[PDB]
This record gives C-alpha cells, structure tokens and sequence, in this order.
C-alpha cells in the first residue's frame, strides 16, 4: 500500500525545480491528473499548458531544450507516445534533444475511462526509437530515483508511470543506474524479469512457488532500454528458463526485449506474461488484470510452463 | 399548440436525460457529469426531434448519423440511445463495469446507435468528415451531426478535418460546439485560449450560427438554417453551462470528471424532479 | 531488376478499381510518389487529396469505411505509421474498422531525402496494434496478391511498399495466404528469414553460402502479423539456427517477432540482420545498404555468426 | 544613398544563393529546386541584413535564429550559411551524398548554422514556437524567424503552434509563408485549399503583413513593423513564385523536387548570370 507513481513524480519534480532553475514543465491539459499540478502551483512561471495539443507539446518541449531548459512534458501514455509519436521521432530523437518525457496512466490500471486510455503499446513504441532510453519504475521509491536521473542524463528519456496505488518493494536509499537490472530475490530454478506493477507480483509468485519446492530468482528491470544484457545472460546461465511480467501487450516490450536479447546470446525458454495482444475494456483495475491475466498467480502457471521447456 | 406542446416534451426529456446522467455516474463512481449535463438539450432536440433515426433498423443506410467526438460525455448520449430504445434502460446501472457494454467512452461494436468509437479527442470530428464524405458520393439524404468540446478545438486534427470538410463542400455535415468555456485545468482563455472561436469556424469555411444551447426552439432554428445552407458545413456554436440543472455543478470547473457521492445524487435528483414537476404545471 | 513495390501497387489498385465497386483511395499530397496516382487518373470520382494532414488522413479513412466503402490510404511510412498511430489505433484499430494503409518509401532506400523519410520504425508501430495485420511484398508479383488480399479479408492492414525497383522472387502464380510464410530455398544448416527488400538478398546469399559449402533454408515471411509460428518452429528444427534480415531496426520487426515465437517454443540461435538502433542519413540507396549492414555478404557474416552458437 | 547600394548589394546576393541552389542540386542528381528558389529573395534580406548571428560563435546564447520548418529547401539554406561564413563553400558540392554534413533535410547537429533538424512538414514552426518562449522567459533580444510552405500550412500541428504563439503573446517570433501556390500534387486550391489564408492567421491571433516575397524592400518593411508589434506574433505572408530566376521553372508544380539535367543546368545558369549582369548595371 504504497503512493502511486504519478503522485511520486509530482513531488518528485517541485523537488527538482527547487534544485535547478532551468527545469520547466509541460502539460496538454491533464496537469490535475498527470500531478504536474504540484510544480504548476510551485513555479507557474516555469510551468507551460499547451491545451490538448499533444503534437505541439513535444514540438514546444524540443524547443525549450535548445534555449537551455531541461524540459519535463506529461500527458497520459497513449497521448505522449502515440499521438505526438512522430514528432518525438523527428523533433526530439533523431537530433538527440534533452527532453523528458513522464508519461502518466499507462497500462488496464488506468480502470474505467477504459480502451482508449489504456496504454499497452507505449513500451514498443519508445524502445524502438533511436537515443530514446525506456524506464519503468515499480513504486515510489524507484519513480524518484528515475526521474532525478533522468534530469542528470543528456538526451532524450521516457519514464512510465501510473494511476493507482502500488506496494512498496525499493527502499528510499534506491541509487537508479541506466542499464542495470536488480536481483530483488535469488532462486536456481526459474527467473522472473518484471517491470512496473508486475515487479511486486513477480515476488508474491515467488513466495507461492517456495511453497510448493520452486526456488525463482526475481530481477526488476525498470532500466528497459538500455537492457541489463549481463544480468540476462548470467540468469539464463543459473537458471534455464525466464518468465517476463509486464503490464504490456506481449508484442513488443520487456518480453520481446528479453527474448531479442537471449535469442543472440544464450538461447532459452521465455514465456511471456502480459496483454495477449488485445485492447483493454472498462473495469475497476483489479477486475481487469484478473480478466487479463496479470496477477501474481498468472506468473505462477507461465512458471510451470517455462519449467516443462527448459533443459 | 402541438408547436408548444412539442417543446415542453423536450424539456420533459432534457429533464430525463440529467437524471440518468447523475444517478449512472454515481452508481459507477466514475465518469463525466458536467459535460455531459452542458449537452442535455442538444442531444433531446437531435434524439427527439431533428434526427431521422429508428432503433428497429439501427444500421438503416440513409439514417442520420450522431458522432460524440467529446466521447468523455458518454452518460448523456447512453441516456439519449436508452431513452430513445436503442438497448434496455438497465443497461445505464452498468456504467463502467467491467463487462458491461456501456463502456466509459463509446464502443460502436458494443452499443446499439453509437456511430464512431470516441475518446481520444478530435478523432471523433475527422471521423465524422469521412462519413459526410462517403454519404456525399452515396447521394444519401443523410445529415451527419457531431459534437466537439471547446478545449477538444486545441486539436490540430479539428482544423484539418474543417479545411477538409470546407474543401469537399459537405454541406451534410453539422458541427454543435459546447461552449461552455472550461477544461479540465481551467477555464479555456487560462489554459491555451481558441478565442475568437467564431472567426477562426469562419476563417476554416463553416457558416457559423450562435445559439444558447439551453434554449430549445434557438437550437431547432439552426439546425434548420444549417440544412438550407448548401455551399460547405455549418458549425453551431453552443452557449452552455458546464454541469447545467444542478446548483452545485453549474460553473465548475472540479465537475469535468468527478463521480457525485449518494448525498450528492440525492441533492441533484431532489433539484432535477422539483424542476420536473415545474414543468408537469405547464 | 523489377519495378517497384510501389509501381505494382499502383497498378494493381486500377485492378481493383476496375472489379469492386466500394474501394475508394485516399492520399495526402503524395499520389506523385506513392502510386495512388493511377487510380486518380482511372477513378478520380473515388480519389480523395487529403492535403499534408496525415491524422485527418486517417480518421477520413476510418469514417468512410463506416459508410460501405474500402478504403486504402496512402503516404510515406513515416507519416503513415508514426504520425498518425494513435488514430490508426483508436479509430481503425481498437474498432476493427475495414480501412487499409498502403504506406510506400519504407527503410533506408528511400535515398537522399535522409533521416526524417527513412522508416526503420513503421512495422514496430504496426506489429504492436491489436487487429492490425501487417505485410511486406519482396516483389512485384507478391505486391498485386498481397493488396489484392487486403482488400477481400475483412479489418485493418498495413501494406509497407517501397521506392527503387527490386528483383523477382515469385513467379505470376503467387497465391498470398495471410499467416502463411514461403520456403524459397531447402537447407539443413540455417534458415534465413527475410521480408520486403531482404528476401531477393537472402537468396543471393544462399547462393555465396552454398559456394562454400553451408546449406541455407530460405524463408519469406511477408505475412509479419500474423506470422507463420509453424512454419517457423519447423525451420528451427530442421535447422538448429536463424537468421532474420529486415530493411528495419532489429528492434520490434522481424527479428523480434521471430525471436518471441522461437523463444516460447524452440529456443535457436537468432541472429538479427536490421538497423543498429541508428537513424539513417542521406546517400544513394546502395551506398545506404553497404554502410548500415544490409546486403548479402551481411546475410552470409550473420549466417556464419548463426552457425557458431548452433547445438 | 548607402540604402539603394544595400538593396543592390542583397539583389547580388539573392542571385548568388540562385545560381548555388541550380548547381548543388544538379551535382547531387537530388533535391528541390522550386521551393528554394521561390524562398531565397526571403532568405538574402535575412542572413544579410536582419539577422544578430555570429560564424564564429554558431552557439551565441542572444544570436537571432532562423528555423526552414519547410526542410525540403534545404538548398537556399546550405547557400546562405555557406555565404555567410558558417562553413566551407565546398561542403555544398557534397549535397546529398553519403558521408556529407550538408543532408536532405537540415541535420542541427551536422551543420554549423542550422537550428532545428526539419523535414517532417509542421515541425520546425513547433519547435520555434519552443525556442520562441524560452528566449521570452530569459528576456533575450533574440527574434525567432521561421518560414512555412502553404502546402505545410495543412499541418494540424500549425494551427495548434500558432494558438499557443498567440496565447503565450510570443511577439519575438516571426512567421514567413512562401505564399507560391504550389504542393506536390498540384495547386494548393485543387489539392486542399487552404484559403481565406490571411483571415485564418488573423483568426489565430497573428498580426498578419502581405508582400510581394521578391520585393526586398517590403520584406525589410515587413520584419520591421513585425518587430515594432511587441502584442503578440506576426506572420508575413509573401507571395512567391516557384521556382522564381529560372525561366522554365517559374510557376511549374513539376520543379518541386526534381533535379535539373546538365543542359538544364546550363541554361538555368546562363539566364541568373544575365540577370546578374544586369545588377553589376545598376
Ligand atoms: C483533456 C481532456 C478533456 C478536457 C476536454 O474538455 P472539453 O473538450 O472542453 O469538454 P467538456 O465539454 O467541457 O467536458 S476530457 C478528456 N481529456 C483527456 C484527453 C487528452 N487528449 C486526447 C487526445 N484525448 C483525451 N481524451
Ligand atoms: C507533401 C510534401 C511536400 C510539399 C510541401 O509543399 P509546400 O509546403 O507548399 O512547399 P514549397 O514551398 O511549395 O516547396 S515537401 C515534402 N512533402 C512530404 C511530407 C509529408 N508529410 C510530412 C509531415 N512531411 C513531409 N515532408
Ligand atoms: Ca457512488
Ligand atoms: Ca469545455
Ligand atoms: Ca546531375
Ligand atoms: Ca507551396
Ligand atoms: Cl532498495
Ligand atoms: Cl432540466
Ligand atoms: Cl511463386
Ligand atoms: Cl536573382
């Protein structure tokens, strides 16, 4: 029972703008639901509504970071990366600009404004864009961490966050590193690679295994792009066998990740847990990851399976 | 007066249409109650007079069309489909519940006389320009009627679909602004200002008609002068309260999307029936 | 050489315009270059200039088909795909509508235009859609029956097409089959798995392979969604190791694709011949394909790193 | 006086970017004559007369900037810098070519001078918009000039660009159409006529100047009654033609992006170095 990541991002972001004065942020009329609304009230003279104009709000944010502003632009997942895709490819990837993009309700937590809100494409969409780097934090903690890092890096960075509540699973102490993933659990058996709400999951799957004799190793991996290759590789070496977890279409994101990476360097079953390629539906956010399969028992079956595949 | 009589019963209706969208937006604990309490007497004057529509030939191909392009006002177009017999009154209990086919913003494949899935703004408006388009070269009677917010004009894509609409002479298309002058972080004018809105619809091609869109008999006027106007699209540009019939909603900005809780529910039916019964003296 | 995927689009939507009654075409100021030209020319009363609005493109598309008519919408990939995805999303794809992008100029053999109009991107964005079906013709031939196809089977799809003139690779009696991939070449050491531009050069370097003395399979999968999971598992089999070669980033196209289904089912070596995770830049098409890794003698250096990790 | 000897002088120039835009688009067998030529009259009275930029310091935090939001004219750009200083004149015999900083499209981080990488149609002016308020927050004397295509002006991202120009009052930035009346596939009126073109600029919040985009005295004018507007932005609507300088080319929807054969080149050549005789008359 822990904040969510859209309220650790607000808090997180007065706390930069007290830091540094070249900081600005950015929204498209959702500043009251992304929790830009903490900086607006803060620093309003650093804080820039573009209406509900996604395409000009990244065009605007590449422009600020060329005057010497470390711009921060929110809006929801499916607006942020979808609509104003092509102009964060042109405008801000391809000419390697150091803008931020911290993108809110992502995932089926997002709940009853349903289908067309429910972000589960972002992921693919980010990660194959060039000089783009993809963080996915777990909790509060780690959503603080994230974006202080983000302000620190050169170039373009998009951190998902979400609507809802999350447990706890880093402590405050959390030191976030690009291209890193951490071992939160060991285990010889099976490793799960989660990212997101699935981080927590992930480790309840893996109390449930313990008790029926399955050891699972747990690796959260926020950092999706840059990917932790080493800690892939040295797991399928432990191991044999991966389970990805994502709050994600299946096509795309950390699973697709994990099995790009494996499938070049050591070669082992991933089965991947996350949305089977369908839109999202109207639903209280537990009803729809019960229906759509991304509950920590969900993780316990894809184990099973990934146990029946491996040498 | 048959003239009169048919005013009052839109009133009556109007009326009707706020109750649904108080009570099924408390029930669900989720959704949109001052937008879509703006729109109740366009959507009564479109379901109830002007549109020709019949829920027993719901895919009939001339049929008028009605697109929501500000889909986050789904309660009243369900309570205006529900109302007219498109699918079952019960079905409005189920707002937003998972499985239910009333989904938070329209779903075309769910939802008997819902024309376009909606939700992501603007979309809805460039939806409706492909459908005038098709029925123009189909030489279909059809009117295509669609509904934009005033923040959901900050859409590069609403000026690409009027240049559009403007260039291929749809003068089958009739856009209804609900100016009601507030967004989710404010008023309109603080959060990116489209003023002066009526210059720019006319700078893009459409005659503009003004109208208070509370005001029944004005709305049914421009309806009419927008069909004898053959030469491109008219946009009806309407005057609105955001959250109009509830004395706590009216003007308020924290109204967009916020669920009412029973206390709440209770206060608005107890406003909405004693302007009713108001009207039951008529 | 044969013409362009581009020029036999061209002609085979004269075909369909001739034979169905409801197609209708629609392009946003590129009918010069995409090849909707010559069905303005036939059909004008069917033909729709949407002007440089890609997201009206789109959304016009999405309503007409509510109306009984087959649309097929064209630009550049770029903008097909990337400005205009989240309309493609939420009003083709998240309703299911009968609406088909024809999105020409993909990849680096675009030439001199450079960077901004060089699509290594477009099939990640299309892939990740749920109810989106994707294809890549290598040739002429398979042009005609994939457009042909698209226009019969019910939903959205998205046919990526190209600029220069490419060489045959089937013959006139090319049947497309909609999650069906081809086998073009038998061989027991590797398979090559190619789409678009990439398949004719897979077949080139079979033929190097086979000079010294390594049998290659040869796989065309121009059906990326949905793909040939079979046809791919039994390759791996019959094989031991893959080689994926697309006109793309190695990141969310072909290679990821092939990658999911191998890692869930029959763990392989697949290595990835594609786009480093690099924007393009300005050059001849063939000076393009030499520095960014996308010829023949890349398939057979792939083949041969391919060959090291096989059990 | 030293007035007339200065527009003789920027004449001169306007000729040399000319004959520099038929040549490198000839050698690269690559590019877009029309839409370069039409724009280099604009550019002349720009890079050599109203623009604060320093060659030698490319990243001056006050410098004015110049953003080509219509990236195909890439060619009159490379002419300018390349005139000015910013890099060698013998980078722009490599136009288009693999391995060379002068790309297809302006490459901000390849070429000295360049201040935004353009080619994607609406983008440039977004993020000039974004330069345009940054510099207003740092009270920098800096203008921001941009130039639009009035084929891109069918861009959605152009009109929710300029709507946000108009609300944050962005009297620095400094908007240009190259009003030729030309796009790929034909007139803008046949393609998707953009018109009334100067009521929507007005409608969107611009103060709005029309001149004759070959008059070089009007342009001065222009950019300095935009200058003295400190309200809010302004857009100068130039009218142009494609492919202006080359006899064959004028007015031709076919120049747009296709390169000149070597006898064309010649001829080109031949009358800009007549018309260059001319001048050296006056
Ligand atoms: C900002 C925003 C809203 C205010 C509308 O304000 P409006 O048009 O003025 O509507 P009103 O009649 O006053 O209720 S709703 C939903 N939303 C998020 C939203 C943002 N971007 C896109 C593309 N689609 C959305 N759905
Ligand atoms: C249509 C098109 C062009 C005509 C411009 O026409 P214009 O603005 O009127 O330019 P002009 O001054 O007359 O040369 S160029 C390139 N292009 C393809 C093009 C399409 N969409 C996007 C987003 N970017 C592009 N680059
Ligand atoms: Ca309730
Ligand atoms: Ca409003
Ligand atoms: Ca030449
Ligand atoms: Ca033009
Ligand atoms: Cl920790
Ligand atoms: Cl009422
Ligand atoms: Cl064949
Ligand atoms: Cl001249």
């Amino acid at each position: 029972g822990g904040i969510a990541t859209r309220e650790a991002y607000g808090k997180a972001l007065v706390e930069l703008g007290q830091e540094n004065p070249k900081i600005v942020v950015l929204d498209a009329d959702l500043s009251k639901s992304t929790k830009t609304s903490d900086f607006a009230k803060a620093f309003p003279e650093r804080f820039f509504n573009m209406g509900i104009a996604e395409q000009n709000l990244m065009g605007v944010a590449a422009g600020l970071s060329t005057v010497g502003k470390i711009p921060f632009a929110s809006t929801f997942a499916v607006f942020a990366a979808g609509r104003a895709f092509e102009i964060i490819r042109n405008s801000i990837c391809y000419p390697k600009l150091n803008v931020k993009i911290a993108a809110t309700h992502a995932g089926l937590t997002v709940g009853e404004d349903g289908a067309s809100h429910q972000a589960i494409e972002d992921l693919a969409l980010m990660r194959v864009l060039p000089n783009m780097q993809v963080f996915v934090p777990a909790d509060a903690a780690q959503t603080r961490a994230i974006v202080k890092k983000a302000a620190e890096i050169e170039g373009p960075v998009y951190i998902r966050l979400g609507r809802s509540g999350v447990p706890e699973v880093f402590s405050p102490d959390i030191r976030f590193e690009p291209g890193r993933g951490t071992v939160l659990k060991e285990g010889k058996d099976v490793t799960i690679v989660a990212l997101g709400i699935m981080t927590a999951k992930a480790l309840e799957a893996a109390k449930m295994l313990e008790a029926e004799g399955i050891a699972a190793r747990v690796v959260d991996m926020a950092s999706l792009k840059p990917i932790d290759r080493e800690l892939l590789v040295e797991s399928a070496r432990l191991t044999g066998a991966v389970v990805t977890a994502e709050e994600h279409s299946v096509i795309g994101g950390l699973g697709s990740a994990v099995a790009e990476v494996l499938s070049e360097e050591y070669p082992i079953p991933v089965v991947k847990v996350g949305v089977n390629d369908v839109f999202g539906e109207s639903g209280t956010p537990q009803a729809l990851l019960e229906k759509y399969g991304l509950t920590a028992r969900d993780v316990v079956a894809a184990v099973q399976k990934a146990l029946t595949l491996k040498r | 007066d048959d003239m009169q009589d048919e005013i009052l019963n839109l009133k009556l209706i109007a009326n009707q249409l706020r109750q649904h969208v108080v009570k099924m937006v408390g029930e669900a604990n989720s959704g949109h109650p001052g937008g879509s309490l703006s729109a109740a007497d366009i959507l009564a004057v479109l379901f109830f007079k002007e549109m020709r529509i019949d829920p027993a030939n719901p895919k009939w191909q001339d049929r008028d069309r009605f697109v929501l392009s500000k889909g986050h006002a789904s309660p009243v177009l369900y309570a205006a489909l529900a109302e007219r017999g498109f699918f079952p009154k019960e079905w409005l209990s189920q707002f937003r519940k998972i499985n239910s086919p009333l989904q938070g913003h329209p779903d075309m494949k769910k939802v008997p006389g819902v024309e376009m899935s909606t939700g992501s703004l603007g979309q809805g408006f460039s939806t409706a320009v492909g459908m005038a388009l098709g029925l123009k070269l189909d030489r279909s009677p059809a009117r295509v009627y669609v509904l934009l917010g005033d923040g959901e004009i900050q859409e590069g894509i609403v000026w690409e679909a009027a240049m559009a609409a403007a260039h291929y002479k749809l003068n089958n298309l009739t856009a209804i602004l609900d100016y009601n002058g507030l967004q989710i972080d404010g008023p309109v004018q603080e959060v990116m200002n489209p003023e002066p809105v009526a210059d720019k619809w006319r700078s893009f091609g459409f005659k503009v008609i003004t109208v208070d869109g509370h005001n029944i008999p004005e709305i049914i006027n421009a309806i009419d002068a927008a069909r004898l106007h053959l030469e491109g699209p008219t946009i009806i540009i309407a005057k609105t309260v955001k959250g109009k019939g509830v004395s706590f909603m009216e003007n308020r900005v924290e109204w967009h999307g916020s669920a009412p809780k029973p206390e709440q529910v209770a206060e608005a039916l107890s406003e909405l029936q004693v302007g009713r019964e108001k009207l039951w003296e008529e």
